[PDB]
């Protein structure tokens, strides 16, 4: 019921901001803040009003709210929006990140600003629609239309048409690397539906009847690779992640909040929801390749993070290290491991968003991007580097932050299922420390005479500090007290694991 | 009595105030609030200590809230205040109180003031969490809590980068130990399910009817965690470099706070180490080989702070032996004495290096008895206890008891190790004060007089002596494995240690009382410098631990200065663009070849149809 409205407010707000662009220029900032407030209101209403602590073994079909509507009846394509417990965590996270995106874009007036915000709400609404998606075509359409408006963001707002490096390399690799694999998973969807159409005799694009379709061995394996390729180019996996640092280092850091904190979520959401249950034996065969790619991703991202000299590419290469833990979590037979991935995933978004906001904040203070050029700014800034120290501290497994409990319950479940690949995996924490300290010492520890421009520094406004203070206190409560959201996700995680166990 | 969290909240909350009053407060109010947090901690500790005496040595547990709870994974914020943990709390909330009260006077006059009293409170708070934890998890929060605080205090002076660079080697090395520590934590949950210490104690033999082979992996790798955090051979790197910070943080790190975490883990899991005897004796094996290493490196270099540091390494491993010889209460008795002398010994040295005014040498000063005898009596009291002198010393009872226990274990190599350690402690006892305080004063050490440090000096003077040895720590509340006692040979071993100490003290005094030309000759002899260079490398261990992984790590980082796999999956774009350029060059514009293309399409279509 609430789901059609909850995916449509982003699109309605873009229309109204661009409508009132003719009326005024200070309107869309204040319009956008209220519209994202309504998005979190409906999302938090579903958290509180709904039975978040529901039955742990109520089957694979279980939803607090559900919407159905005929869209293309010839294939049974329907607007099958349906919200689960873990999907509701995803919706509340993106509503909060949308508030941060529209708050960081405050006091940013240009030649056109309504165009920026209709695009801003369009891309955030696309991610919400992926998170509420049970029909395969609706899932794919939303997956691919959140991908078009970021291209305009990197192009027309990466820099205003002055340098050609903001389109022809950064934005173009971002677009092609995702869309080729999106078309791969579309033909994977179609091969799965056609083998189901031979089995039964109905053209259906719905998840519940495609869940248990009979397929011979050696056939569903190729479709599982087809799903995983599109789910491995969106979250950074080892062979195909070259788009991520270019995308984050060129887009404005509000666009980078969208590009890191929430676009990385949807691929592991799809690995939990759409790839694991549909292909149980194929995923059981593919598991060790996934573990090898996971350990390679953690070690690889940390080394490339240590070796880099700038900051946006630095945090962009932390992200690829973080997601390796999540991939190993998903491809195991443990309930605790999956519940560790969820808390690690929410904390991943919350620990990347603050760093990107602050890195963009530091650049507009000093007008210099290279990290090794500055140094010793602690005597000049009064609140930026202290808050930045805790966010760099929250990146690695420091307890009292959500990242520690996240990565570390994965390791418990991972050692429960398989010893040797887990005992390799744990060493990324040592490597997490070295790139964390490298960031901290090269940027803030030292003498302010490392740069001439490090001798005249501005002040920090109240609202940026307010939205940084909220994230640090929110992330500490998730580290100390993670029970409420684990009780929320228990049943959804449990039935996925029980199906992955029982179907093999 | 429902006041355990006040030993954690009151310090920790004070840190938050000093973490946001970044120098905007004045000197006096910042000084009072920084000392008062630890002062309230000691007072609440004393109340629960005297109530623990009123409890009849009955343990008191308090769960605040469950941390995380999955249906097979139950972790809670459980605090246990038993006899072993009360003693380890007593050391911290007294020593940190005394060390931090000195810092109220030592820190003033320079910047970074509110910053330093912020991170000291966090350092103390992390150490209290480790020794009161009831679950191995919460205790893990203690381990890397105090490690990050050692990073924030070793590299406290961020201006020059020597001490600013010395902290990360400790940080890397302590997290290697923490990986080793968490490995055993995974194995214990896989094997025995619950991580509570007592429930683990009477769950371990129930689950172990059939298979035992994998418990040695748990316990050996648990041991690898304990050793690394304080000091031991496989990971002895950072304690020389930890001296690059200020004097009060060296006392806190090296005396009784952070280095007393590896002792608490072996002692708390003593029944768990009793489940396997050979992993218990292996602690003493590694302890016996580190007393042979950690001693004479104090004699080698001319840095006073490196002197006090190699002595701490020797003493901590001396404990590991004491725990390996199944003498548990005696080892904590050694700790109860050891905290008192080391902290004062470190602190007094700081007062005189304030008076030295940038000397940092042991060979260019002399005749310091006439400058101020207060620091003279400070080193003197510390030296006597360390050397195992029988004259009104505090720690000699602890050495006598553990060697009685060690010979009750019956390991002649361990008494040989104990005998050479007593001789070696007496060697570097008075050699430092004889080479520094005796001679001629060509550079005057300007002594500073003030009641603000004299009163804690008198308190530390009256505490480090044998008056403090009369305070028996609470050891009857845990009922550990009983430290066995020997009679008849107790007087024989006591006089043997006294003779060994006296011979070492007389040899140092004979080194002093000679011309020192033979000392100069052995400090100039080529085999002497070879051994000095060999033990500059300290059995090559820092040499080996740098050149085994560091330059391979820098080499693979230099090979990863440009990202390989991003480039090697760009070759589809490279092949497509170059193949597209070739296809564009294939077009001509001359219309004869267009019609030839039409004929050559007809030829291939007919050929492709005739092969079907």
């Amino acid at each position: 019921m609430l789901l059609p409205w909850l995916i449509l407010i982003p699109f309605i707000g873009g229309f109204l901001c661009w409508q009132t662009e003719r009326f005024g220029v200070k309107v869309p900032r204040w319009i956008a803040l209220i519209t994202m407030g309504l998005t979190l209101a409906l999302s938090l209403q579903l958290w509180l009003q709904g039975g978040y602590s529901l039955t742990q073994s109520a089957g694979i079909p279980q939803w607090q709210s559900e919407f159905d509507m005929p869209w293309i009846p010839r294939f049974g394509i329907s607007i099958h929006l349906a919200i689960d417990g873990l999907s509701l965590l995803m919706v509340v996270l993106t509503g909060l990140l949308g508030v941060l995106a529209v708050l960081c874009s405050w006091k940013e007036i240009e030649k056109y600003q309504g165009f920026f915000h209709l695009n801003l709400m369009w891309i955030l609404g696309g991610v919400i629609g992926v998170f509420l998606a049970i029909d395969m075509f609706l899932f794919f359409f939303f997956w691919e239309m959140m991908l078009v408006p970021m291209y305009f963001l990197i192009a027309l707002w990466g820099h205003k048409a002055s340098d050609g490096k903001t389109r022809i390399t950064a934005a173009t690799k971002f677009f092609i690397y995702t869309q080729a694999s999106g078309l791969v998973m579309l033909i994977a969807i179609l091969a799965l539906v056609f083998v189901h159409y031979n089995a039964t005799g109905v053209w259906t694009f719905n998840y519940e009847e495609l869940l248990n379709t009979p397929m011979s061995s050696g056939v569903e394996y190729l479709l599982m690779l087809g799903f995983f390729i599109a789910f491995a180019v969106k979250m950074p996996v080892v062979p195909l992640h070259g788009w991520l640092p270019d995308a984050h280092s060129q887009a404005p850091t509000a666009g980078s909040v969208d590009l890191a904190g929430i676009l990385l979520k949807t691929a592991a959401y799809g690995l939990l929801r759409f790839s694991l249950p549909l292909f149980p034996n194929a995923s059981a065969e593919f598991a060790p390749i996934a573990m090898w790619l996971g350990v390679i991703g953690i070690f690889y991202g940390a080394w490339m993070a240590f070796a880099q000299t700038d900051i946006k590419r630095l945090i962009a290469y932390t992200s690829v290290s973080h997601m390796g833990f999540v991939l190993i979590a998903i491809y195991t037979g443990s309930q605790l491991a999956y519940q560790g991935a969820v808390i690690q995933m929410i904390a991943h978004g919350l620990s990347a968003a603050g760093l990107f906001i602050l890195c963009g904040q530091l650049y507009e203070r000093i007008h210099t991007r290279d990290m090794r050029m500055m140094g010793g700014l602690w005597s000049k800034m009064k609140w930026l580097p202290a808050l930045s120290l805790f966010f760099a501290v929250a990146t690695l497994g420091m307890p009292g932050t959500g990242n520690f409990v996240g990565e570390f319950m994965i390791l418990f479940g991972s050692f429960q299922v398989v010893p040797v690949i887990t005992v390799i995996s744990t060493f990324g924490l040592v490597f997490a420390s070295v790139y964390s300290l490298a960031m901290l010492h090269r940027a803030y520890f030292g003498k302010a005479k490392s740069q001439i421009a490090s001798q005249e520094l501005p002040g920090m406004s109240l609202r940026e500090l307010f939205m940084i203070l909220l994230l640090v206190v929110l992330l500490v409560l998730l580290g100390f007290y993670p029970q409420p959201i684990l009780d929320t996700s228990h049943s959804a995680i449990g039935n996925i694991q029980q199906w992955f166990v029982n179907s093999v | 009595m429902n006041m355990l969290a006040l030993t954690i909240i009151l310090p920790l909350i004070g840190f938050v105030l000093l973490a946001f009053s970044r120098g905007r407060w004045s000197e006096n109010v910042s000084a009072i609030v920084g000392v008062g947090s630890v002062g309230l901690a000691a007072l609440v500790t004393a109340f629960i200590g005297v109530d623990f005496f009123a409890n009849g040595e009955q343990t008191y547990s308090q769960p605040l809230w469950t941390w995380m709870s999955v249906g097979d994974f139950n972790i809670g914020f459980n605090l246990v205040l038993d006899g072993l943990s009360l003693t380890m709390l007593s050391v911290v909330t007294g020593v940190g109180f005394l060390i931090h009260m000195y810092a109220s006077w030592y820190m003033r006059g320079e910047e970074g003031y509110s910053r330093f009293f912020a991170y000291t409170n966090l350092f103390i708070a992390s150490m209290v969490v480790l020794v009161l934890a009831d679950n191995l998890l919460l205790m893990y929060l203690g381990w890397e809590g105090v490690g990050l605080c050692s990073y924030l205090l070793i590299g406290f002076y961020y201006t020059d980068p020597k001490n600013g660079a010395a902290a990360m080697k400790a940080f890397v090395v302590t997290r290697v130990g923490d990986v080793f520590l968490a490995f055993a934590l995974f194995i214990l949950y896989n094997e025995l399910g619950t991580l509570n210490f007592r429930e683990m104690v009477e769950l371990a033999p129930a689950h172990f009817a059939d298979g035992n082979n994998m418990l040695m992996w748990a316990t050996l790798m648990l041991l690898g965690g304990a050793v690394g955090k304080s000091a031991q051979l496989p990971l002895q790197t950072w304690l020389a470099d930890a001296m690059a910070g200020p004097t009060p943080v060296s006392a806190l790190i090296h005396a009784a706070t952070m280095v007393t975490a590896g002792v608490y883990l072996i002692a708390r899991t003593h029944g768990l180490f009793l489940m396997t005897p050979e992993v218990l004796h292996l602690v003493g094996i590694v302890g016996a080989v580190t007393l042979l290493l950690a001693g004479f490196a104090a004699l080698v270099q001319t840095d006073i702070k490196r002197v006090l540091a190699y002595s701490t390494m020797s003493q901590i491993g001396y404990m590991f032996l004491a725990l390996g010889v199944q003498a548990w209460d005696a080892a904590i008795f050694h700790l109860m004495t050891h905290a008192f002398f080391k902290a004062l010994l470190f602190l007094a040295s700081g007062s005189v290096i304030l008076a030295c005014h940038h000397e940092q040498n042991i060979f260019k000063m002399g005749g310091l008895r006439k400058s101020i005898p207060l620091v003279y009596l400070c080193f003197l009291v510390g030296g006597a206890a360390l050397s195992a002198l029988p004259l009104v010393t505090a720690g000699f009872f602890s050495k006598d008891e553990i060697l009685a226990g060690a010979m009750a274990n019956g390991h002649i190599n361990l008494m040989v190790a104990g005998l050479v350690g007593a001789f070696m402690t007496s060697l570097y006892t008075f050699r430092m004060i004889f080479i520094v305080f005796h001679g001629k004063e060509q550079i005057h050490a300007h002594a500073v007089k003030g009641v603000t440090h004299s009163l804690p000096l008198i308190v530390l003077l009256i505490l480090s002596t044998f008056v403090g040895a009369l305070i028996v720590p609470p050891l009857q509340g845990v009922l550990p494995q009983t430290t066995e006692l020997a009679h008849g040979s107790m007087l024989t071993l006591e006089i043997t240690s006294g003779v060994v100490a006296v011979v070492g003290i007389l040899l140092a005094a004979w080194l002093w009382l000679g011309k020192r030309t033979l000392v100069t000759s052995i400090a100039n002899s080529a085999p002497g410098r070879l051994l000095s260079t060999w033990w500059y490398n300290a059995w090559g261990f820092d040499w080996l631990y740098d050149k085994v992984f560091v330059k391979p790590f820098l080499g693979i980082a230099w090979l990863l200065k440009r990202d390989p796999l991003n480039s090697m999956m760009n070759i589809p774009a490279v092949l497509s663009r170059f193949a597209g350029k070739g296809l564009l060059l294939s077009e001509n514009g001359y219309l004869r070849w267009y019609v030839a293309s039409m004929s050559i399409g007809a030829v291939v279509v007919l050929a492709l149809l005739m092969v079907l």
